[PDB]
């Protein structure tokens, strides 16, 4: 009879490349004129179509590509398209070329952490666990005194068991302030314990108490189960270099101290490589090499460029995408030497270059329409043509940036959609990078 | 069809209908409430 609906959670925020959904190639490898949010750039999209096959082949290491072309042409839009095209499960690692200057660790090593982070690994971990209400708990004492065992009685909806356990686990149970009537979980591989609370059976025993109560665990007291774990090589490297597993005083206190980064040494990475190869051989593990994306590459230091000569020639390293928007600049750190894209010739010889190039007026109109319907706003055709003209006079970035401000004016004066007169007003409130640079050059006596 | 069945049933098939006799009862207020499924539900429903 009566009908009702509810939904009020605020939807996800729009941002600068949220319209991009993939490369929009056809099955033959050719580029469609407009698909999945991209338009234009056919040679560069076709080139990225080769690279998504190069990744999925799993054959290669240390291949590297440079997207190059003037500012505002869509370089990072393409790299983000590839991140969609590979799907979520392949690791894609985004980075900016000014992040190498850490205060904790040498630049040369920050690069290595990022390379090792871009190779993923998938593991079928088997865990064996005991859980239940603790109905009984007793230590067994021995001479030089020592503790030989703890005996634990556990209860679940299926019944009960009684177990004999190492003094390490007793030390853990004591630390967790466990008592009889508590419900606990123990994983025997790790030696770890978790308290959940008191069993619900006791929950009415006091008028006023601080505890939370949990229902009795279902299933057998002892069981083993498989968890599919996703991880990276870097995550194994670092978790071994400053450990926090186990339950000793040393690892427990290493969880409290300020977490400084450290130069992981080649011997550890060596030993981790051997371990993961042996996990693959047993059929426990699958390897998924991914992609590292280093935007603004033109400001790595020459120390860093000269390190990439070695890291890209590794048999392990993942596939790398660099990006740059510079002419014949001076190479950072040299003060004297200039080269294309800001990158040394010696490295530029170890990469394949993808050219990216300026848009026509028709392409700008098309992108603006795509973007307006992404930001969720309605625009009249004569207004959109006016924005097209503004694009040719300035930059497509500025032409897109006027959209939301214009829509605010439209709703303030009760219009549902952008009319030309709204754009014509907003254009006079906010200058662009060229028109503001003019007024500041005329009045140059006063700034 | 209907008239034939009615005449066949009439000698043996009493009726009341609530509104003739339950004059002192409130009528059922009947709500249909639409619900939107969660992210976990979307993932599974799509996989099916
Ligand atoms: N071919 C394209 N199709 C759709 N949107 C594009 C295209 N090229 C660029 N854009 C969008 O235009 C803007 C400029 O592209 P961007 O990737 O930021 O350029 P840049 O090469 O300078 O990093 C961004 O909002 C981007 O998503």
């Amino acid at each position: 009879k009566i009908e009702e609906v509810k939904s009020t959670t605020k939807t996800q925020r729009i941002a600068s490349h949220s319209h991009v959904k993939g490369l929009g190639l056809d099955e033959s490898g050719l580029a469609k004129q407009a698909a999945s949010g991209l338009v234009g750039q056919e040679n560069a999209r076709e080139a990225c179509g080769v690279i998504v096959e190069l990744i999925k082949s799993k054959k290669m290491a240390g291949r590297a590509v440079l997207l190059a072309g003037p500012p505002g042409t869509g370089k990072t839009a393409l790299a983000l398209a590839i991140a969609q095209e590979l799907g979520s499960k392949v690791p894609f690692c985004p980075m900016v070329g000014s992040e190498v200057y850490s205060t904790e660790i040498k630049k040369t090593e920050v690069l290595m952490e990022n390379f090792r982070r871009a190779i993923g690994l998938r593991i079928k971990e088997t865990k064996e666990v005991y859980e239940g209400e603790v109905t009984e708990l007793t230590p067994c004492e021995t001479e030089n005194k020592t503790i030989s065992h703890v005996i634990i009685g556990l209860k679940t909806a299926k019944g009960t068991k009684q177990l004999k356990l190492d003094p390490s686990i007793f030390e853990s149970l004591q630390k967790e302030r466990v008592e009889a009537g508590d419900v606990i979980y123990i994983e025997a591989n790790s030696g770890a314990v978790k308290r959940q609370g008191r069993c619900d059976t006791y929950a009415t025993e006091f008028d006023l108490e601080a505890e939370e109560y949990v229902p009795l665990p279902k299933g057998d007291v002892h069981k083993k189960k498989e968890i599919i774990q996703d991880v990276t090589l870097h995550d194994l490297d670092v978790a071994n270099a400053r450990p926090q597993g186990g339950q000793d005083i040393l690892s427990m206190m290493g969880q409290l101290m300020k977490p400084k980064k450290t130069e992981i040494t080649d011997k550890l990475r060596g030993e981790i490589n051997k371990v993961v190869n042996k996990y693959i051989d047993q059929g426990i593990a699958e390897l998924v090499p991914g992609v590292l994306f280093v935007d603004e590459v033109h400001m790595l230091d020459i120390e860093c460029f000269t390190y990439l000569h070695r890291a890209l020639e590794s048999s392990i390293a993942p596939i790398v995408i660099f990006a740059s928007n510079r002419g014949n600049c001076v190479i950072r750190g040299t003060e004297d030497i200039t080269s294309p894209h800001g990158i040394p010739l010696d490295l530029l010889d170890r990469v394949m270059i993808i050219r990216t190039m300026l848009y026509t007026p028709q392409e700008m109109k098309q992108i603006i329409k795509i973007r307006a319907q992404t930001e969720g706003i309605n625009i009249s055709e004569e207004a959109l043509n006016h924005l097209g003209e503004i694009g040719t006079k300035t930059t497509l970035r500025y032409s897109v940036q006027l959209l939301t401000p214009a829509n605010l004016l439209a709703k303030i004066n009760g219009k549902d959609s952008i009319e030309k007169e709204h754009v014509e007003e907003i254009s006079e409130l906010f200058y662009d990078a060229k028109s503001s640079a003019k007024i500041l050059a005329d009045q140059q006596d006063k700034y | 069809q209907l008239s034939r069945l009615h005449m066949i049933l009439k000698p043996f098939m009493l009726r009341r209908i609530k509104k003739d006799v339950e004059n002192e009862l409130s009528d059922k207020i009947e709500i249909l409430m639409y619900c939107q499924l969660t992210s976990r539900q979307k993932l599974l429903y799509q996989a099916l």
